[PDB]
């Protein structure tokens, strides 16, 4: 824990080195403010210090039950010879089904807004701009796959 | 020179704002605003009024001073002689 508690903290600060990931963090938080979706994946720093492995054991116990769990594989394996050797751990070790209420989630709010971190020293300035759209399951998700492909993209380095 | 580009150099400032639709044209404009009207009005009225007094005083002061001086010929010299 302490070893890993340190590395993350070590990394937490280092994480300012790749600007890409950085702005996205801003990006979510500006749209989804007021929703757990809007929050740092690694989470804020002080928690990691404050973090204790009992609360883990909670979340260990909480969401690592089945049906939440899912297994797959591909290769020379077929199906049966998977399932037979799936069989019993993890038929099983439960891996349960009870509740964690159900299925705890909420539709998230969408924020017309702006965020700016102004630092003029750096040579370049990333930009991100977006609007919200349909969820995973939805008809139009594919209809908009192409518009992006059509409008395409550019980079310094192409031979185009 | 180029107006927005090169003016100043600034680092590690952050700014937050919303769509104007996201918010209201009068967030307690009446209730919350009225005190703000009041508080600052005195900071000026200290230094504003005092002369305005002076004129209006002198205004009437001279006015009266003007009046009787003119208005009444048999004032000091009455019409016995």
């Amino acid at each position: 824990i302490e070893k890993e508690r340190d590395v993350i903290l070590q990394e937490l600060q280092e994480n300012d080195t790749s600007m890409r990931d950085v702005v996205f963090n801003y990006l979510h938080a500006t749209a989804f403010q007021g929703t757990p979706l809007a929050q740092s994946v690694e989470g804020p720093s002080e928690n990691v210090r404050k973090l204790s492995r009992a609360d883990l054991t909670e979340y260990l116990s909480r969401h690592y039950k089945a049906p939440r769990m899912v297994l797959a594989a591909a290769g020379g394996l077929e199906h049966r010879q998977l399932l037979d050797l799936a069989q019993k751990h993890f038929s099983g070790l439960s891996g349960t089904y009870d509740e964690d209420a159900v299925p705890t989630l909420s539709p998230c709010r969408f924020t017309g807004s702006q965020i700016c971190h102004r630092e003029d020293g750096l040579p370049l300035a990333h930009v991100a701009i977006a609007v919200e759209g349909p969820g995973w399951a939805h008809p139009d998700n594919v209809a908009l796959q192409v518009a992006n492909a059509i409008i395409g993209h550019y980079d310094c380095t192409y031979g185009g | 020179g180029r107006q927005f580009g090169h003016l100043t150099r600034v680092r590690h400032v952050i700014t937050y704002s919303l769509s104007p639709f996201e918010q209201r044209a009068f967030p307690h404009y009446f209730s919350k605003g009225i005190p703000n009207v009041l508080r600052r009005t005195r900071a000026c009225i200290l230094r504003v009024a005092p002369p305005f007094v002076a004129f209006y005083l002198v205004y009437t002061w001279g006015t009266q001073e003007f009046e009787k001086s003119k208005r009444k010929n048999p004032a000091a010299y009455e019409n016995d002689r």
